[PDB]
């Protein structure tokens, strides 16, 4: 098919789902993309107030998570001089019900 | 692919697949090289001392003396030195194998 | 001139047809 009623290539995205004519088979109008918007909101939690004195027990997982998080965010002039890369990637991994999330 | 006698012998023809040429392992030579270009990236000391280091490790590929080195910059920064030391490096070493870190006695 | 001319409607005609929407298709094999 080709380009919308007037509407700019840019706004006519991968993905996105569009209206199509029943026959003459071409774009009318722009669709919103899937169904992931107003889903996702839902999932969406924000800052928790979770706290180390909730996290029963601390371990050596939790003394390796601080480095990567808190050490290049408070001071990324420490990482620059040692001349390490900074970690702010990690993978999370084990038995469920551990307690991933609560330290996250 | 890894070892040749868990090939199948009638793909494993000379003259089939060209030479067929076998990697021999680190020697106390090319182990110094190999560290060396891995901390080229992080900052660069003379209390690192890459020929000590050299003897330390007995049979390990490349892919385990970069892990060393790797393991040392993580240390530094606990530490939080601004600059790694030879220390941290030996630590690394012994935190790569297998072997739990040196611990008081107990059975042994 | 003349022979120009009887070019430029034949390509009018193909140019009907060209026109989108058109059905996709993958061609198996050429017999020919
Ligand atoms: N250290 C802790 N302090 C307090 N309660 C805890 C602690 N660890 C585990 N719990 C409890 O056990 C639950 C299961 O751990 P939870 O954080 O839900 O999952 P997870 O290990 O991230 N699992 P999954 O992603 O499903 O594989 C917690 O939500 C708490 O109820
Ligand atoms: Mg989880």
């Amino acid at each position: 098919v080709g380009l919308g009623e007037r509407v700019s290539p840019t706004d006519i995205e991968e993905g996105m789902r569009v209206g199509v004519d029943r026959s003459k088979y071409n774009i009318e109008l722009p669709l919103p993309p899937r169904i992931d918007p107003s889903v996702t909101m839902m999932t969406v939690e924000e800052k928790p107030d979770v706290t180390y004195s909730d996290v029963g027990g601390c371990k050596d997982q939790i003394e390796k998570l601080r480095e990567v998080v808190e050490l290049p965010l408070l001071s990324p002039e420490r990482f620059a001089t040692l001349g390490i890369d900074p970690p702010k990637g990690i993978l999370l991994y084990g038995p469920p019900g551990t307690g991933k999330t609560l330290c996250a | 692919t890894n070892r040749v006698d868990v090939l199948d012998p009638a793909l494993l023809r000379s003259g089939r697949l060209d030479r067929k040429i076998e990697f021999p392992l680190p020697s106390e030579d090319s182990r110094a090289q190999i560290l060396q270009i891995h901390s080229r990236k992080m900052t660069t000391d003379d209390d690192i001392n890459w020929q000590e280091l050299a003897r330390s490790t007995d049979e390990f590929n490349g892919a385990q003396l970069k892990a060393v080195t790797v393991e040392a910059g993580m240390i530094a920064l606990r530490n939080g030195q601004s600059s790694v030391k030879h220390e941290d490096f030996v630590e690394g070493i012994s935190e790569v194998q297998a072997r739990k870190s040196k611990s008081v006695s107990f059975y042994a | 001139n003349v022979m120009l001319e009887k070019i430029k409607d034949n390509k009018e005609k193909i140019k009907n047809n060209r026109q989108l929407p058109y059905l996709v298709a993958n061609v198996v094999e050429v017999m020919d």
